[PDB]
């Protein structure tokens, strides 16, 4: 649900992003120097922790810490609130980065539409 | 589970319903009174009386049988026979 | 159930059956007792309005239109008493109904566990055997030469007899057998 | 698991009502049972609240997360709409059961045989009633995290299940 | 037999038959456990139209919701090591095409 | 305990069943209030939802249209 | 095999020399002893067969069939002594003699190592069966049933004799071992097509194939209880054993010639189940169920894979036991009310509870309920058919649904509901009948416990 | 345990982490493990000690049957029934041994899947390739022989495969 | 007393039989009981070899 | 007025809505009387046999005997090959067989063509 669905369906699907094909612009297009994401947990550490393949994202170190916390304080199932919050906050930051990627895709698409309209008008005139 | 029915209990309940009927005078109502010969009701009144008894005892009297029960004693005998009441 | 049916239903019988069915379905629609009382009185008002009608053709047409109205306005899921044919408790205790002929195949030890019951049962069996000839004779004396025109059965006309064809009616299994 | 708990309790309360009213199963003939039958009344109310997703009963820890995941997924639009309408209709028929069985005036036959004072019935419903309140919290907090949560979402989308309920 | 009267004293109460009366050719399928032809509150044609229309409308709307899915305004989820190339069973000898995710 | 059947009257109740029903309704409501007092994030959420309109083109890496 | 063959030929003089009241006791006891002795044949090998002599040999396919035959004889004696109380001593001994002769022919049939001796014995089984049917059957139609059975079988089997002697002239031998080791491909020619037809048509009639099956309801309904028990449990399995044996010399022509028979088998499986749904007679219902199961076995043999042969063997043994038990149950009901109509006697659960339990167990095995060997065989055949093609699953699933439907329909109709009011002679079940049902049903569950004993040589 | 061969049925070394409790609360699992060891493990161990003492007094041995090799169907002359019989029996025994080899490899695969757990797709790649190779060879040998399979039919299948491979090699070298 | 006789029979005898069957018969053959390997986290102590699994690198911690 | 009810074969017409129920002729009444007389005669016979103290066994039902006979043993004597019978028999007995033959033949031909062309996924297909 959301207004983006209304914009894409009852509107300009060419200006709205396509979730199954995003991104369509180069990651450095408009970013002069862009840094790669940092991964804390290593492949061997995630493999040892037996993280689910969908849980082996960039937040996996907080998940590993939460699992270790819950194992050690077993009878007290209410003792890993801080580890749970750290994992949840890392997931929140990852999600807002996904939202930023979507918004960048949207305004890049509409900038391309404006540029091509300007070129078309210049060619016509 | 539930207490068994008795002839006196069935009689009491049928006469109770009939005394709560407005078109029947409770003073001249007896267990042998006829609904139309000496109470002055009609067929629709008898239908409503039988339906009231059905609601009272929680079971249904088929139309073939209900059209003949013209007496509180007849109703008592019918219900006792259907419920296997002998005392 | 207990009464033998006739060849046809009279107009009055049809009207009364429609009255009862209509009141039951109205009660199914009108769940609450006060609302049911109100609309039941209105329904009886309609029946009493058409109560006095000499033209039987008009009376039959009124009944036909009332039946059509009922079929259109009937409750899809009318209330049924649990023990009634459509009910939830209908025929639940049929697997517990066993006959007395099934009773007499018992082993002698089993019958020895109930000495007093089986003495009374033997008395009942003797009573049944002593009356069968009188019952069949009474049945064949009172029938018309053509045959039985209805399913009704006569009572016992004498001080020592029993109503013909009584055994299974009298000894039918109890409504709550086990 | 959560549905096992509260649905079993709901069926047991329904059976208690049926038994106390001489094998009657029609809500049109039930009535007055709120005061007539206290313990089964409170048990059925707790179960129906847990079924509809009361914010901290045993049904909240599963149904609320299911609705959140459905709203936040790349799903069929018609499937999402039907799921939300079904949540509303769940609240609706739970209301129908309570309203027609427990509130109001009686409609059952005048011989009142209502009796829910058997220790077997009370203890069985009591055991399944504690679970319908606390078992969701215990189970949810003791199982390992087997899925990534939906930490960030709009407030209206967060409160969708409660609003439709 | 379902249409037969239930309040009558049949000889076979469960089958709703009397002794000696003619038996329908298809009694084997018209028993109360089998095909029922009793009248219904709604006409059969109306039942068919309503049922078929409901199911066809639901099928059409599921197809429509498939070609118009509902989603959230987010980009693809990102996974660390070439989208977890080795975790998903990729060949250790062969070198995957690198997948690089940048900050934003 | 033996409960005598009533005819056209409210059934006989028991102090034990009344107190048990009251105790368990109170237990449910205490639990709901206690959980809402502590874990209010489960109902109202925990992290704010970003507004994409407030993100600058400079931080989203969008160049000026003329450029 | 002589240690099993000679005791049967000694059952004969013992039967004729025992006293007038000890015939049933002697026959039953010594049949049980011979069954126990025949249990030793189940110790088979993994490489080859048990080559006893030049004339007889045993295999993983023959051994369970022999055990089933030897076990079925005493059960037939029990049912027979149920229904033959008023007979004279000479005629009782003649009935027991027919049963013993049939068992001897069946033993030598399953253990015969030559196709011609196998033919002679497998045709010799017709005479005792025909005599039993047309002499000790109850109704008028036993004569027509015997005619149908005899002439169907002979019309099927005479071209088989011609083909067998032709193959002996062509290759020099009809020994099964030699024709297995010296087999050659059958080229696609009209002569080879008609040789294939002769052999397969003999055994398809014996099976029976759908469309060649009318003799089966005729004979199984009109035969006495022992005749019904041996017709369904063992005599139907001569077709399966023969088809499994003789298809050694029929390849690769079986790949091309099996289409009509597979189509007939699958569609007729559906059709006979649907017939079972609407049968007014109990014995006819059980007979048509037998036809459906044998259709499945025919499919297994024709697709001819190692997984299909194991399923075919398992299904043949399981069907033998289950159908014999069902016939016995129906016969007890008939001996009560003297009618085969299914709706006449109802409420038999509230009149006879333990017989209701036996009915439940027999009907639960008739439909494939796991882990019964019925299901094991059906599932192996279904898997092999799935590898053959992927719409055989559609036909097989439809057949399983209809089988469950008619089995539970039979159970509900006979046992549940309310008893017929005027049937007042339902005496309590006899110890003999109860023991008969137990002896039918316990071996089936034990075979479930040890299933490799009935999976055939391909295991 | 010396019951089976660790080379045939390998298992990785078991790395069990040491407990690192961080609470004063007692461990119900530890208490129940102690109760289980007291009530169950000790009686069953005593019973097994008694039974094993009784077994050691009646020690006796059974041997594994050894089959020598015999000429195969390739060497057997046409319609030489005795050599054909010996070759057919030998081929049947080899077929059984190959079936059991495939069973062993499948057991390895299943055990590794369960043991690795949530990272089986990467950690069981060695067992998957071994199963693939063994199953492919077994299929190429005994794939479509039929219900009446024999050494002659398998020889014909192998001759057909060799002819096809020779033709493909000639076409490639052309 | 009733539940004491019930508990020893119904719980104790089956658990004895099953533990004997599993320890000495089932687990005497390869791959009969397969356990999922325990999870290992950074900063752990492997008991089998007295090993120490190292901790993770420093997190880019926020707040 | 009210919408009318359309009877079907599987949802028949109620007796209260049958137009003939409200048009009763004096011959209709005597037909009803004759039917009731037949039922009463049969009921009397059955009840006499049923209540006989000396009867042991099954009261044979001639109607049931006739039904079972008509369902099985009287069909072929009363069968004639007509155009309708011949066409229905040919269809229901031949059409399914050839339909299934075509389906399975086509499926197996496609499977064998893929096998020969060597582009059918047959890995791990050990059991056949
Ligand atoms: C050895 C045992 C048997 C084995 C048989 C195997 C095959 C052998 C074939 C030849 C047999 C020899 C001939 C016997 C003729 C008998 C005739 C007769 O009167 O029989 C009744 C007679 C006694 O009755 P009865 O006092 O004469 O009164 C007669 C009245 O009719 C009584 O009045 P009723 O009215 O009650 O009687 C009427 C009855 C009277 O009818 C009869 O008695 C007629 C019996 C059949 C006729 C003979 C057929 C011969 C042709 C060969 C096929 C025979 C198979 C059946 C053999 C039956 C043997 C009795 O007729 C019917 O009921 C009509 C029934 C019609 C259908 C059945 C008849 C046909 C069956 C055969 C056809 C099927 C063949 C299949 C193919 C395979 C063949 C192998 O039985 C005997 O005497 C028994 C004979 C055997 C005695 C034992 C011998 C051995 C002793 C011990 C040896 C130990 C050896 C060493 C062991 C080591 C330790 C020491
Ligand atoms: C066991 C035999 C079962 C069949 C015969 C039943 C006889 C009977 O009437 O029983 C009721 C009767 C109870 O008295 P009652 O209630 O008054 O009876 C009146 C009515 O009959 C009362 O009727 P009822 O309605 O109460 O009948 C109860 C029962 C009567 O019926 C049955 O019990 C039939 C059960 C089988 C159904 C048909 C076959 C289905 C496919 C499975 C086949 C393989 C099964 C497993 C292998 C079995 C190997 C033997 O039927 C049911 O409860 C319905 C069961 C429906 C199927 C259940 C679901 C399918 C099976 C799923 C599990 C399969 C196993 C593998 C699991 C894999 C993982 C571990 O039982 C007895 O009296 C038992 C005493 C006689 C037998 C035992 C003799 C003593 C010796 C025992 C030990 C022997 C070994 C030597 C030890 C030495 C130390
Ligand atoms: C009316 C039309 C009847 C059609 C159905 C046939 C049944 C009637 C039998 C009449 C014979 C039919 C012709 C049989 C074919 C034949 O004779 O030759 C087959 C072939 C040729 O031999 P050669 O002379 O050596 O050829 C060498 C070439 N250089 O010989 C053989 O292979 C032996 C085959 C035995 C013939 C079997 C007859 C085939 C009939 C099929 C059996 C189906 C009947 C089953 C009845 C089922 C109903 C209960
Ligand atoms: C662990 C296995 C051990 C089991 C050993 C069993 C050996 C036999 C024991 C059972 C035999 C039963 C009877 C034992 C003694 C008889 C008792 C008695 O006196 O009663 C007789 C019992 O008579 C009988 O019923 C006959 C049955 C006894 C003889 C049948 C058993 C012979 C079986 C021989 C077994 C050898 C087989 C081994 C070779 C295998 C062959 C394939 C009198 O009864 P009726 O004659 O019927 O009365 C009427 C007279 N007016
Ligand atoms: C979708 C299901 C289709 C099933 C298979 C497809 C086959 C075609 C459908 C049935 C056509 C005929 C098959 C056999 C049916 C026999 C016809 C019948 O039963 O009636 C015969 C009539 O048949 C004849 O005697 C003459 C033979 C031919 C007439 C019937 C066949 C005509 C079929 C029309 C051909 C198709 C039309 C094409 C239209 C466009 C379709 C794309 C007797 O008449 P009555 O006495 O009235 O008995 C009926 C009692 N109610
Ligand atoms: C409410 C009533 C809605 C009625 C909608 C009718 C169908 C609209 C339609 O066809 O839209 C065009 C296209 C989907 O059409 P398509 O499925 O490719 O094929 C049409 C031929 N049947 O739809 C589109 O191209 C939709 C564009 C967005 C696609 C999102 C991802 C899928
Ligand atoms: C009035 C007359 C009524 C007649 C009723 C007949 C019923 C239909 C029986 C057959 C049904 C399925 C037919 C399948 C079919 O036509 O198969 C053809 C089959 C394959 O041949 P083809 O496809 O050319 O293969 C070449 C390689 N690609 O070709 C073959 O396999 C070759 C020929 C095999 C069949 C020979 C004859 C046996 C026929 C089946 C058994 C007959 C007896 C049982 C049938 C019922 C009898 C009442
Ligand atoms: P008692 O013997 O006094 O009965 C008197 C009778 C009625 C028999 C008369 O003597 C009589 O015959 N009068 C003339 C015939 C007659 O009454 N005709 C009219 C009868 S039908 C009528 O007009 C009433 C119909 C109105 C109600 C229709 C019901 C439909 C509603 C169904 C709704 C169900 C869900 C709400």
């Amino acid at each position: 649900m959301g207004a983006h669905l209304a914009r894409r369906y009852l509107g300009d699907a060419s200006k709205e992003p396509d979730p199954l094909r995003m991104p369509t612009f180069p990651p450095d297009y408009g970013f002069p120097e862009r840094k790669e994401r940092e991964m804390v947990a290593t492949q061997q550490e995630m493999n040892d922790a037996q993280l689910m393949l969908q849980q082996r994202d960039y937040c996996a170190h907080y998940l590993i810490q939460l699992l270790k916390c819950k194992r050690d304080s077993f009878p007290n199932f209410l003792a890993c609130k801080h580890e749970q919050h750290d994992w949840d906050y890392c997931e929140h930051l990852d999600y807002v980065k996904r939202m930023k990627e979507f918004e960048r895709e949207r305004r890049l698409l509409q900038r391309k539409k404006r540029r091509e309209q300007r070129e078309a008008e210049m060619a016509r005139g | 589970d539930a207490p068994p029915l008795t002839l006196e209990a069935i009689k009491d309940r049928v006469l109770y319903v009939l005394k709560l009927y407005d078109k029947i005078d409770p003073e001249k109502l007896s267990v042998n009174s006829h609904f139309m010969k000496d109470l002055g009701l009609d067929s629709l009144d008898q239908v409503e009386i039988i339906m009231a008894m059905e609601d009272e005892f929680g079971f249904e009297i088929p139309d073939i049988d209900a059209e003949k029960l013209m007496c509180p004693q007849e109703i008592v005998d019918y219900i006792a026979d259907k419920k296997d009441v002998y005392e | 159930a207990f009464s033998a049916p006739a060849a046809y239903l009279t107009h009055q019988q049809k009207v009364l059956r429609l009255y009862k069915r209509a009141l039951r379905h109205l009660e199914s629609w009108c769940v609450h007792r006060d609302k049911y009382r109100y609309f039941a009185c209105l329904m009886r008002a309609r029946f009493d309005e058409h109560k006095n009608e000499k033209d039987m053709v008009k009376a039959t047409q009124l009944l036909r239109q009332a039946e059509e109205e009922f079929w259109y306005g009937q409750h899809p899921q009318p209330y049924i008493f649990p023990e009634s044919p459509g009910g939830t408790s209908y025929e639940r205790y049929e697997c517990y109904k066993v006959p007395e002929w099934c009773l007499d195949d018992w082993h002698p030890s089993e019958k020895a566990m109930y000495p007093d019951y089986f003495a009374k049962r033997e008395q009942w069996k003797r009573l049944r055997r002593e009356s069968w000839e009188r019952e069949v004779k009474q049945l064949q004396e009172e029938t018309p030469p053509g045959g039985p025109r209805t399913e009704a059965l006569p009572p016992a006309r004498k001080e020592g007899d029993l109503p013909p064809l009584w055994w299974h009616i009298v000894t039918r299994p109890r409504e709550r057998p086990m | 698991c959560m549905h096992a708990f509260f649905k079993a309790m709901l069926f047991m309360c329904s059976g208690s009502i049926i038994h106390s009213l001489n094998d009657e199963q029609d809500i049109r003939k039930m009535g007055g049972l709120y005061k007539a039958m206290p313990f089964t009344t409170t048990a059925l109310i707790i179960g129906s609240l847990a079924l509809t997703g009361m914010p901290y009963l045993t049904g909240f820890y599963s149904k609320d997360l299911i609705i959140e995941a459905v709203n936040m997924s790349y799903t069929n639009a018609w499937a999402l709409l039907m799921t939300l309408i079904a949540t509303s209709l769940t609240a609706a028929y739970s209301t129908r059961i309570i309203f027609f069985a427990f509130l109001g005036k009686p409609r059952f036959p005048p011989l009142v045989l209502i009796n829910e004072n058997n220790p077997l019935l009370i203890n069985s419903i009591k055991r399944l009633l504690i679970g319908s309140i606390f078992a969701g919290f215990i189970i949810s907090n003791n199982i390992p995290p087997m899925t990534v949560p939906n930490t960030t979402m709009p407030l209206y989308m967060k409160m969708t299940a409660l609003i439709v309920t | 037999q379902q249409e037969r009267d239930p309040w009558y004293d049949w000889d076979h109460p469960d089958l709703r038959l009397n002794w000696g009366e003619p038996i329908h050719w298809d009694l084997d399928m018209y028993i109360r456990n089998r095909v029922d032809t009793s009248p219904t509150p709604v006409s059969w044609n109306t039942m068919c139209k309503h049922l078929f229309g409901f199911v066809a409308f639901m099928l059409f709307m599921f197809w429509v919701g498939e070609i118009y899915p509902s989603y959230q305004p987010v980009g693809p989820k990102q996974y660390p090591y070439n989208d977890l190339y080795l975790e998903r069973g990729g060949d250790p000898t062969k070198e995957p095409e690198p997948v690089v995710h940048y900050e934003i | 305990v033996h409960i005598e059947p009533r005819y056209r009257q409210f059934p006989q109740l028991t102090r034990s069943q009344l107190i048990q029903a009251e105790f368990f309704s109170a237990t449910m409501w205490f639990w709901i209030l206690w959980r809402f007092w502590h874990d209010s994030d489960a109902v109202l959420g925990h992290f704010p939802y970003p507004d994409p309109s407030q993100w600058t083109d400079e931080e989203l890496g969008i160049l000026p249209d003329d450029e | 095999m002589l240690k099993i063959i000679i005791p049967t030929t000694m059952l004969l003089p013992m039967t004729w020399m025992s006293k007038h009241n000890m015939i049933w006791i002697n026959a039953t006891v010594h049949s049980l002893l011979i069954s126990l002795i025949s249990l030793s044949l189940l110790n088979q090998l993994g490489e080859n067969s048990l080559n006893f002599s030049l004339t007889f040999f045993s295999d993983s396919l023959s051994a369970p069939l022999l055990v089933l035959t030897t076990w079925l004889l005493p059960l037939m004696l029990m049912a027979s002594q149920s229904h033959l109380s008023k007979e004279t001593t000479t005629r009782k001994k003649l009935y027991i003699t027919m049963l013993i002769l049939l068992q001897l022919f069946l033993i030598m049939t399953f253990t015969a190592t030559e196709l011609i001796l196998f033919y002679i014995l497998f045709e010799a089984t017709l005479v005792p069966t025909l005599i039993i049917i047309t002499r000790w059957g109850n109704q008028t139609e036993r004569l027509n049933a015997g005619l149908y059975f005899l002439f169907y079988t002979l019309a099927g089997s005479l071209p088989l004799l011609v083909a067998l002697v032709y193959i002996q002239n062509t290759t020099g031998s009809l020994n099964f071992l030699i024709i297995h080791y010296w087999s050659h491909p059958l080229s696609n020619s009209w002569s080879n097509i008609f040789m294939w037809l002769a052999c397969i048509m003999a055994f398809m009639v014996k099976m029976p194939l759908y469309g060649l099956h009318l003799w089966l309801p005729k004979a199984h309904v009109e035969a006495p209880i022992a005749g019904s028990m041996v017709l369904a449990a063992v005599l139907l399995k001569l077709g399966g054993y023969g088809m499994m044996r003789i298809t050694t010399i029929l390849n690769p022509l079986t790949n091309y010639m099996a289409y009509p028979f597979l189509m007939l088998s699958m569609w007729g499986m559906i059709m006979t189940s649907s017939i079972c749904l609407r049968q007014t007679d109990l014995k006819s219902l059980i007979a048509y169920s037998s036809v459906s199961h044998m259709a499945l076995v025919i499919v297994a043999i024709m697709i001819q894979t190692p997984w299909s042969f194991m399923g075919a063997t398992a299904l043949m043994i399981a069907h033998g036991l289950t159908s014999s038990m069902l016939f016995c149950l129906a016969n007890t009901n008939y001996e009560r009310v003297h009618s085969r109509t299914m709706i006449l006697a109802r409420g038999l659960q509230t009149l006879l509870p333990l017989m209701a339990t036996w009915w439940l167990v027999a009907s639960l095995t008739n439909l494939a309920l796991p882990p019964s060997i019925n299901l094991i065989g059906e599932l192996f055949i279904i898997t092999a058919s799935f590898s053959w093609s992927n719409i055989t699953i559609i036909l097989m699933g439809m057949n399983m649904m209809i089988t469950a439907l008619y089995s539970l329909y039979m159970l509900i109709t006979t046992q549940r509901g309310k008893y017929t009011h005027h049937i007042n002679n339902i005496k309590p079940s006899f110890t003999r009948e109860n023991a008969l049902m137990a002896l039918h049903i316990l071996p089936l569950l034990l075979l479930t416990l040890n299933p490799k004993m009935i999976l055939g040589p391909l295991y | 345990p010396d019951s089976w061969d660790k080379d045939v049925y390998p298992e990785p070394p078991r790395r069990t982490p040491a407990p690192a409790p961080q609470t004063s609360l007692p461990n119900p699992v530890t208490y129940l493990t102690k109760i289980f060891d007291l009530l169950v493990d000790r009686p069953v161990t005593l019973a097994r000690e008694f039974i094993e003492q009784q077994h050691a007094k009646n020690r006796y041995y059974y041997y594994h049957r050894e089959f020598r090799r015999v000429p195969d169907i390739t060497e057997c002359e046409e319609k030489d029934i005795l050599c054909m019989f010996e070759a057919e029996m030998q081929w049947r025994r080899d077929y059984k041994v190959d079936q059991e080899i495939v069973n062993i490899i499948q057991e390895r695969l299943k055990a590794c899947q369960q043991r690795e757990g949530e990272s089986y797709r990467q950690n069981c790649a060695k067992e998957l390739e071994q199963f693939t190779q063994v199953s492919k060879a077994f299929q190429d040998r005994y794939s479509d022989l039929g219900a009446h399979y024999s050494a002659r039919k398998c020889l014909a299948k192998q001759k057909q495969r060799m002819l096809a491979e020779r033709k493909a090699a000639k076409e490639a070298a052309a | 007393y009733r539940h004491s006789i019930f508990a020893v029979t119904h719980v104790l005898i089956p658990v004895w039989i099953i533990h004997y069957y599993l320890k000495y018969h089932v687990t005497a053959k390869p791959y009969t009981v397969v356990e999922r390997k325990p999870r290992i986290f950074p900063g752990d102590t492997i008991l089998e070899t007295g090993e120490v699994i190292p901790l993770m690198k420093e997190f880019p911690d926020q707040h | 007025s009210f919408p009318k009810y359309k009877p079907s074969r599987l949802a028949t017409l109620p007796a209260t809505l049958d137009p003939a129920e409200y048009d009763i002729s004096p011959e209709t009444r005597k037909a009803q009387a004759e039917r009731l007389a037949i039922r009463s005669r049969l009921k009397r016979e059955y009840l006499l046999q049923y209540n006989d103290p000396n009867r042991l066994g099954v009261i044979e039902d001639p109607a049931l005997i006739r039904w079972t006979y008509a369902r099985s043993a009287n069909i072929y004597p009363n069968f004639r090959p007509t155009p309708k019978t011949s066409l229905l028999g040919a269809l229901f007995g031949i059409g399914p067989l050839f339909f299934w033959y075509y389906v399975f033949k086509t499926d197996r031909d496609k499977k064998e063509k893929l096998i020969q062309e060597g582009k059918l996924d047959q890995t791990f297909n050990i059991s056949y």
